[PDB]
C-alpha cells in the first residue's frame, strides 16, 4: 500500500465529476462563470517565461481550484504560487470573497481582556505596601481589519491536489515585524511552532501567511496601465491622511509591448500594498491617547515619545525604483525567447524575492510566486542582538540609607 | 575471536545467495 | 541623604543601653518621613531590619553601622527590585535583579552594577544572555540563548564582537565572524552623536554537533 | 540529469516549478548531444541554471568512460553557444570566497575585493561556485554505479532502480564524487559495506544534520530531494525505473544561514 495511490485516491475526487443528477442547470449557470483564474494559461505562460511547475502538476493544482471554488463562495480566485518546505510543500492561492457572506470571527479578543482585573477584596492589612510598577507596556499594533491592507487578500493553502484547503490565519503587525526578524523554513505543517528569535506570535500558518504577505507586498506587479483608480465623486477633501487602496482592471488597456516591457523596467507596476516597519499598510499611531487624557498632559510633553509617520510606496510603483541590494537591480528583465522578439513574452524575475516571476504577452499577466518564502540578502541573515538591559534604579537618598540620630 | 576476512564474507555472501528460493 | 541631623532623632519605639542610645529590636521614624524596624546596636542599625522610605521603596535584610550589609531585598519604586548580598548600602556579591518589565538579571554584583558572570533573561523574547558582565556592559565569551538555540562568542559594549559560532537543537553548527560595521550616521537632534555600533554576521563554516 | 531523458528529466524536475521555456529546452536537447560528439564525451550531464540579473548561466558536463574520472564543465548564456571552463585549484576557491551578491550574466564583468583591489571575474566566480556546488550536493543512488576490481568505475547496467522503502532514506543516496569520510570510516564500519557498491560517502551523515528535504511529489513515484544547503537544487528519482537526475536552477549562492533556518 503506498503513497502514490494515498494521492491517487485523494485526487481522483478531483478527476472525477461529482454525481450531480438533480442539480439545477441554473445553478450551475450562476457558479461557474467568474470564479476561477487561468491557472493553466499563466504556467504555460511561465513555461515561456522559463519558470512554473509542469502540466501535470498545473491540473491537479487546476483540478484543486474547482474544489475550492465549488465548496466555497468565491468571488475572485488566482493561483499565488508555490512555496515550498522540509517535509512538503505549499500550494497557495489568493482569492477575494463576496460580500455578506464572510465568516467573521465573533469577538474572540472578547475572552483574553476580561483576566487581569482580578482585584483582591476583604483583607484588612494596612502594612507593607508593595510599590506598584508604573510601566505602561508599549501598545501593541492593531491587526488590520479585513479586506484592507496585508490583510486585504484572503489565502488559502493546501498541502497536495486532492486534500482539503486550510484557512491561514490573518496576520498581525507583530508578527511580520518579527518575520522581518527572523529567517525559518517550512516545515510542510501549519501547526509546527516557529522556534526562533525574537519568537513568534503564532504557528507556521502564522508565519506563512506573514511570509506570503511580504511576497506579494513586494512582488506582484502588474504592466503599467493595466489597473487603474477608481473616480469616487466627492471624497476630495479626505485625501490628507488616507491613500488610495482600491484598483480597478483598465478595460482600455491596449498593452505594452514586450521589448518595452523588457528593456524598461518602469513598465510594470506593483499592484499590492506595501507593508510598513510597523507591520501595517496603514500607519497606526501607538501614542495617541484618548481626547479626554489628552486634557491633562498638554503641559509636560517631553520630545522624546514622537514616533515618525512610517510612509510606505503607494499603489502602482515602477519596478525601477525598489531598493537595489547592493548596486544589483531588484529585477531582472529578459525575452521569453531571444531569437523571436514578436513572441517573446516579458519575462520578470524578482531578485528580492528568488522565485517570484511575471509574465506579460502584452495583455494578459499574472504573479506567481514559486520558492522558498524567504527574502534575498546579499549578506547573511544576522541575528538580533539581545536587548540593551534596562537601566537600574538609581542608588539616590531613597536607597542610601538615612544614619542613625543619638 | 578473529574477524572474518572479506574472502570468507564474500562466500558466505554468495552461499546464500545460491541459497535463495 | 545619609548626612545626619545629629539633634533631630524623630520618633523612636524600643530598648536602649545605659548610655542612652537605641539597642535591641526597635522602630523608628526618621525626621525625613521614612520608617525603620529592626534590631539597633550603640544607637546604630545592627542585624535583621526593614527600613521603608517615604517614596515607597524599601530594603529588607541585615545593617551593620548605618550601612546595609549581608543578603537583603530592595524593591524599587518602579517595580523592580533586586534580592541578593548587599555591603556599605551597594549591591555586592550574588544577586538576582527583577527588572521592570520582569526581565531577570542573575549573577555576580560589584557596587550597584552588573559584574562577573551572569544570566540576564529578556521577558518579551525569553533570550537569556549568559556571560562575563564588566561595568553593566556586555563582555567577554557570553551565550545568547534563545529557545532552540545558543550563539557561543565574544561582546564588546552590548555588541557581539570576533569570532563565534551558533549551536542550534536540530544538529549542526556555524561557525563565523562578528564584523563591528558603523554605518548609521544619526541625522537626530545636536546631541552627544551615538556611534550605533552595528555587528553584522558573516559566516565561513557549518558543521555538525561532535 | 541525462542529456538523452533531458526532456523527461525537465518535466519531473518542473515540480520545484523551475523548469525552462521551450526555446532553451530545444535548445539544450540539441546543443548537448552536439557537445557530446565535439568533445566525444561518454555521457553528458545538465547542470542546471545560474540566474543573473541580464542573463542566465546554463551549465552543463561531460564524463569520460570511468564515471569518477574528473569532468569537465561548459557554460552558455542562451543554451545554443557552449564554451568550456577551466578546473578550479585551491587558490581558485580562496579568491573567489570573498565574492557576495548575484550573477550579473556577463562572463567578462570582475568583481573588486578590498583585501588588508583584488580582481575576480564572474567567470571565475561562476567556475567556482559550480565546482562548490558539484562538491558539496551532489546526488547518486546506491547501485548506480560498481567499481570495478581494476579501479574504474562503471555504470552498473543491471540497476533496476532503488526500492520504495530505500527511495524514502537517506542512506540510500550518495555523494557523486569521491569519497573523503569513507576513509576515516573505522573498519568495524567497514566489515559491513560492500566494497563494490558502498565505496562512496552517503548523505546520512551530511554536514550538517538535516540538509535535505526529502519529499513525494505524486505520492514517491517521484522522489524530490530538494537541496536547503545550496536553494533552488531538485533532485529528482522514479522508483524501479532508471530515471534519475539533480537540476540547480538559482543564484549560486550558499545558504549559509542553514543553521538559523531549521
Amino acid at each position: 500500500l503506498l503513497p502514490t495511490y494515498e494521492i491517487a485516491e485523494k485526487q481522483k475526487a478531483l478527476f472525477l465529476q461529482g454525481h450531480l443528477e438533480g442539480v439545477d442547470q441554473e445553478l450551475e449557470d450562476e457558479i461557474a462563470e467568474n470564479a476561477l483564474p487561468n491557472v493553466m494559461e499563466s504556467a504555460f505562460y511561465f513555461e515561456q517565461a522559463g519558470v512554473g511547475l509542469g502540466t501535470d502538476e498545473t491540473y491537479r493544482i487546476f483540478l484543486a481550484l474547482k474544489q475550492l471554488t465549488d465548496t466555497h463562495p468565491i468571488q475572485r480566485c488566482r493561483f499565488w504560487g508555490k512555496i515550498l518546505g522540509l517535509e512538503m510543500n505549499y500550494i497557495v492561492a489568493e482569492v477575494e470573497f463576496r460580500e455578506g457572506e464572510d465568516e467573521e470571527e465573533v469577538e474572540e479578543e472578547d475572552v483574553a481582556e476580561e483576566r487581569d482585573n482580578g482585584e483582591s477584596e476583604a483583607h484588612e492589612d494596612e502594612e507593607d505596601e508593595l510599590p506598584k510598577s508604573f510601566y505602561k507596556a508599549p501598545q501593541a499594533i492593531p491587526k488590520e481589519e479585513s479586506r484592507t491592507g496585508a490583510n486585504k487578500y484572503v489565502y488559502f493553502v493546501c498541502n497536495e491536489p486532492g486534500r482539503p484547503w486550510v484557512k491561514l490565519p490573518p496576520v498581525i503587525p507583530a508578527q511580520i515585524v518579527i518575520a522581518r526578524k527572523i529567517k525559518k523554513f517550512f516545515t510542510g505543517r501549519l501547526d509546527a511552532p516557529i522556534i526562533s528569535y525574537p519568537p513568534f506570535p503564532g504557528n507556521e500558518s502564522n508565519y506563512l501567511r506573514a511570509q506570503i504577505a511580504r511576497i506579494s507586498a513586494g512582488t506582484h506587479v502588474s504592466p503599467l496601465g493595466f489597473y487603474q483608480f477608481g473616480e469616487e465623486e466627492g471624497e476630495e477633501e479626505e485625501e490628507a491622511e488616507g491613500g488610495r487602496n482600491s484598483f480597478e482592471e483598465n478595460p482600455d488597456f491596449e498593452g505594452i509591448q514586450v521589448i518595452d516591457l523588457v528593456e524598461s523596467l518602469s513598465n510594470w507596476v506593483h499592484h499590492v500594498q506595501h507593508i510598513l516597519s510597523q507591520g501595517r499598510c496603514n500607519w497606526f499611531n501607538s501614542i495617541q491617547k484618548n481626547e479626554e487624557e489628552e486634557e491633562e498632559e498638554d503641559e509636560e510633553k517631553d520630545d522624546s515619545d514622537y514616533i515618525e509617520q512610517e510612509v510606505g510606496l503607494p499603489l502602482l510603483t515602477p519596478i525601477s525604483e525598489d531598493l537595489e541590494i547592493q548596486n544589483i537591480p531588484p529585477w531582472t528583465t529578459r525575452l521569453s525567447s531571444n531569437l523571436i522578439p514578436q513572441y517573446a513574452i516579458a519575462v520578470l524575475q524578482s531578485n528580492l524575492w528568488p522565485g517570484a516571476y511575471a509574465f506579460s504577452n502584452g495583455k494578459k499577466f499574472e504573479n506567481f510566486y514559486i520558492g522558498w518564502g524567504h527574502k534575498y540578502s546579499p549578506d547573511n541573515y544576522t541575528p538580533p542582538v539581545p536587548p540593551p538591559v534596562y537601566q537600574e534604579y538609581p542608588s539616590g537618598p531613597e536607597i542610601t540609607e538615612m544614619d542613625d540620630p543619638s | 575471536e578473529v574477524a572474518p576476512s572479506m574472502l570468507e564474507i564474500t562466500i558466505q555472501n554468495a552461499k546464500a545467495y545460491l541459497l535463495k528460493t | 541623604l545619609e548626612e545626619e541631623g545629629e539633634n533631630d532623632i524623630g520618633e523612636y519605639e524600643g530598648g536602649r543601653n545605659e548610655a542612652g542610645e537605641r539597642h535591641g529590636r526597635g522602630r523608628a521614624r526618621l525626621p525625613n518621613g521614612d520608617t525603620y524596624e529592626g534590631s539597633y546596636e550603640f544607637g546604630k542599625r545592627h542585624g535583621q531590619g526593614i527600613y521603608k522610605f517615604k517614596n515607597g521603596a524599601r530594603y529588607i535584610g541585615e545593617y551593620v553601622r548605618n550601612k546595609k550589609h549581608g543578603q537583603g531585598t530592595f524593591i524599587y519604586p518602579d517595580g523592580s527590585r533586586y534580592e541578593g548580598e548587599w555591603a556599605n548600602d551597594l549591591r555586592h556579591g550574588h544577586g538576582v535583579y527583577y527588572y521592570i518589565n520582569n526581565d531577570t538579571y542573575t549573577g555576580e554584583w560589584f557596587a550597584h552594577q552588573r559584574h562577573g558572570q551572569g544570566t540576564y533573561l529578556y521577558a518579551e523574547t525569553g533570550s537569556k544572555y549568559v556571560g562575563t558582565w564588566v561595568n553593566g556592559q556586555q563582555e567577554g565569551t557570553a551565550e545568547l540563548i534563545h529557545l532552540n538555540h545558543r550563539y557561543q562568542g565574544k561582546f564588546l559594549n552590548k555588541n557581539p564582537v570576533g569570532p563565534g559560532k551558533y549551536v542550534f537543537d536540530v544538529g549542526c553548527e556555524q561557525h563565523g565572524e562578528y564584523r563591528l560595521t558603523d554605518m548609521e550616521r544619526g541625522e537626530e537632534e545636536e546631541e552627544e552623536e551615538l556611534v550605533t555600533v552595528v555587528p553584522k554576521w558573516k559566516a565561513t563554516q557549518i558543521t555538525e554537533l561532535a | 540529469m541525462d542529456a538523452d531523458s533531458l526532456l523527461l528529466s525537465l518535466e519531473l524536475a518542473s515540480g520545484s516549478g523551475q523548469g525552462l521555456s521551450p526555446d532553451r529546452r530545444a535548445s539544450l536537447l540539441t546543443s548537448l548531444m552536439l557537445v557530446k560528439r565535439d568533445y566525444r564525451y561518454d555521457r553528458v550531464l545538465f547542470w542546471g541554471r545560474i540566474l543573473g540579473l541580464v542573463a542566465d548561466y546554463y551549465i552543463a558536463q561531460g564524463l569520460s568512460e570511468d564515471q569518477l574520472a574528473p569532468r569537465k564543465t561548459l557554460y552558455s548564456l542562451n543554451c545554443t553557444e557552449w564554451s568550456l571552463l577551466p578546473p578550479a585549484t585551491e587558490e581558485m576557491v580562496a579568491q573567489s570566497s570573498v565574492v557576495k551578491g548575484r550573477f550579473m550574466g556577463d562572463p567578462s564583468y570582475e568583481y573588486e575585493h578590498t583585501e588588508l583591489v583584488v580582481q575576480i571575474k564572474e567567470e571565475t566566480r561562476l567556475v567556482s561556485v559550480i565546482d562548490q556546488i558539484d562538491k558539496a550536493v551532489a546526488i547518486i543512488p546506491r547501485g548506480a554505479l560498481f567499481k570495478t576490481p581494476f579501479g574504474p568505475t562503471h555504470v552498473n547496467r543491471t540497476f533496476e532502480g532503488l526500492s520504495l522503502s530505500e527511495a524514502k532514506k537517506l542512506s540510500s543516496y550518495f555523494h557523486f564524487r569521491e569519497p573523503v569520510e569513507l576513509k576515516n570510516k573505522t573498519l568495524l564500519e567497514k566489515a559491513d559495506l560492500d566494497p563494490s557498491l558502498d565505496f562512496m560517502d552517503s548523505l546520512e551523515h551530511d554536514i550538517p544534520k538535516g540538509s535535505w528535504s526529502i519529499q513525494m511529489e505524486r505520492g514517491n513515484a517521484l522522489v524530490v530531494l530538494r537541496s536547503l544547503l545550496w536553494p533552488g537544487l531538485t533532485f529528482y528519482h522514479a522508483p524501479r525505473t532508471k530515471n534519475y537526475g539533480y537540476v540547480y536552477v538559482g543564484t549560486g549562492e550558499k545558504n549559509m544561514d542553514l543553521p538559523f533556518m531549521l
